[PDB]
């Protein structure tokens, strides 16, 4: 019923492509919360912003968010990146809980945000969301609150198809 | 004749099994005008003998590191209990200790506290062992989302 996916819009690369990776949710109800960890492998992908190439550090966000972006709710964005160990980590949550509820919509169904991946090596590889240091006991690396800051639970993970070398 | 006050205390979020014991220990209960106080075992539980028998109606302080101080009133003498396993007194985390000192107040402030200590481990700079709200080895969401759980005092 309810999923995170993480969608690449191309799998099969040479050396110098850019490789577009989206997170989304779907069917999400009640939301109000969400860490994702994507794991990658930053000897043969280099994490950067889809749009102007400047690589990720740090505090890098993902870029486009979608979802959990009402200015009314008071949202908070931050990401703690580990870049040398190839793990984006981000994290967004509303503060004002009661004025979403009242409202009684949930955003449950959209995008959580955007990394790029440039190629530098041609070999093949994998980008996942995966539990990483930063998300113990999480749910393949990603961990949802509701509007009471409970743990939303019971979704899959959509994971991309592994990527390979065009050769 | 003396009276003994028990209870037991407790918290409203969700964590680990095996942090169950250090959350449960180490809420300090002070009874308000005396030096009669005590800390909270494994389970939760406090006892506190030797309140003088004429002091029928007292206050019973209750703290921690982090937690939003709560005060309880007690009219009784003799053997009291306050709380029991099943009904605990809740105590609410994310009154953040800033620098040594807490506000009473649950607030943007301790949010943001929390969000500066976001990804940290031992050995960081920056990390606080006490802000892992849930102790479950790592400072991420779930830490956040017991603060705006709590979201005033
Ligand atoms: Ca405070
Ligand atoms: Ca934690």
């Amino acid at each position: 019923s309810a999923h995170i996916a993480l969608e690449l819009d191309k799998t099969k690369v040479k050396v110098g492509d850019v490789i577009v990776a989206t997170v989304k949710a779907k069917n999400m109800t009640s939301m109000a919360g969400i860490q994702v960890n994507i794991k990658y492998d930053p000897e043969v992908l280099q994490a950067i912003d889809p749009a102007t190439g400047k690589p990720f550090t740090k505090e890098t966000l993902l870029v486009d968010p979608e979802l959990l972006s009402n200015r009314e709710y008071n949202p908070l964005l931050t990401a703690v990146n580990d870049i040398n160990s190839g793990i984006i980590n981000y994290a967004s949550c509303y503060v004002y809980w009661d004025s979403y509820r009242e409202s009684g919509v949930s955003e449950s169904t959209g995008i959580i945000g955007k990394v790029g991946f440039k190629v530098l090596k041609a070999a093949n590889t994998t980008v996942k969301l995966e539990e990483t240091r930063f998300t113990p006991n999480s749910i393949d690396g990603t961990l949802v609150i509701d509007w009471y800051g409970q743990q939303i639970v019971g979704y899959k993970v959509i994971q991309p198809d592994l990527e390979h070398h065009h050769h | 004749d003396k009276t003994t006050v028990s209870g037991y205390i407790s918290v409203d979020f969700d964590y680990p099994p095996e942090s169950e014991s250090k959350i449960k220990s180490g809420f300090n209960v002070k009874v308000a005008g005396t030096e009669l106080s005590t800390k909270t075992d494994e389970k939760g539980y406090f006892e506190i003998s030797g309140i003088p028998g004429d002091m029928r109606e007292f206050t019973l302080e209750i703290s921690k590191r982090n937690y939003l101080k709560r005060n309880v009133t007690v009219n009784g003498t003799g053997k009291l209990v306050v709380s029991t396993e099943d009904n605990p007194l809740i105590l609410w985390a994310g009154d953040v200790e800033r620098k040594g000192v807490q506000d009473n107040a649950i607030n943007m402030v301790d949010v943001m506290e929390i969000s500066k200590v976001f990804g940290t481990r031992a050995g960081d700079e920056e990390y606080v062992a006490e802000l892992d709200l849930n102790m479950d080895g790592a400072i991420n969401l779930f830490d956040i989302a017991i603060v705006i759980r709590h979201f005033n005092a």
